[PDB]
């Protein structure tokens, strides 16, 4: 039953809270 | 996972162990993508070399873990597999292409604060994510000696021709490598025991998790200068739909 609801986690993007790390992640992606 | 740093509670509840049953061992990791299927690779379920060949009761997952040695109460869930479906296409005796597999829950799991599924890859996130220098995100248990909590791992995709020339072994488009250069810009990277977990990526488009690919074969955490590989879910996924369609 994620097809739906998944990725979102509830303990962050559910409570607009991010990970420590996933800044790295976002700053990553470049080109568009 | 080697050289990563501790992950937070409840920051990858996708995340599945795939255990042996008796004696019991951790195996490898995994990926809830509903409430009754798991993703992990082939070769965490079947590999002759090594004389693996499970069947459904020979296993059991356990979901929303945090630590490992540590039992967390009401928090993680133990299920058993109903049925496991490897890619009929899969080679273990060359270069593990088609390295996927999926497993069927006996019972649904709950989810909660710390069990969730993730995204299966549409074809604009993929197209849009899967780019050399994108990072994407792997998690798992310490063999760094072992872990406490989950650990984490950020790894940029690499080059195609990079990653052709890390190895002899015939790679195929059904795989793409990750990992930082052997010269250290950084260093953190997947082990043996992270095998078949997923490697996820964050949409800045809709802010939703996605799982773009499988952790595939790795040896102890040292990959001699070479670059681990992920088999790609997306182009994987009319099989994976395949299978639950049916099953």
């Amino acid at each position: 039953s994620g097809e739906a609801d998944c990725g979102l986690r509830p303990l962050f993007e559910k409570k607009s809270l991010e990970d420590k790390t996933e800044r790295e992640l976002l700053e990553s992606y470049i080109d568009g | 996972i080697v050289e990563g740093s501790d992950a937070e509670i409840g920051m990858s509840p996708w995340q599945v162990m795939l255990f042996r049953k008796s004696p019991q061992e951790l195996l490898c990791g995994a990926s809830l993508i509903s409430d009754r299927w798991v993703l992990t690779a082939a070769h965490c379920l079947l590999y002759p070399p090594w004389d693996k060949n499970f069947t459904e009761n020979d296993l059991l997952v356990r979901i929303g873990k945090h630590s490992r040695t540590r039992y967390e109460r009401n928090i993680e869930k133990i299920s058993m597999l109903e049925k496991i479906y490897i890619h009929p296409r899969y080679n273990w005796r060359e270069n593990l292409d088609r390295n996927i597999a999926l497993m069927k829950l006996k019972k649904p799991v709950a989810f909660s604060d710390y069990i969730h599924p993730v995204c299966l890859p549409d074809r604009e996130t993929a197209a849009s994510l899967l780019q050399a220098g994108y990072k994407g995100r792997v998690t798992g248990w310490g063999n760094l000696g072992q872990p406490s909590v989950l650990q984490v791992v950020n790894l940029p995709i690499v080059e195609r021709p990079v990653c052709k020339d890390s190895t002899r072994i015939r790679i195929t488009d059904n795989m793409f490598c990750a990992g930082y250069k052997p010269d250290e810009g950084k260093r953190g990277d997947a082990c043996e025991g992270d095998s078949g977990g997923p490697f996820v990526m964050k949409s800045p488009f809709n802010n939703r998790w996605y799982q773009m690919g499988i952790v595939s074969w790795g040896e102890g955490c040292d990959r001699d200068g070479k670059y681990g590989f992920y088999t790609h879910v997306f182009r994987l996924k009319k099989w994976i739909q395949k299978v639950i369609d049916q099953f």
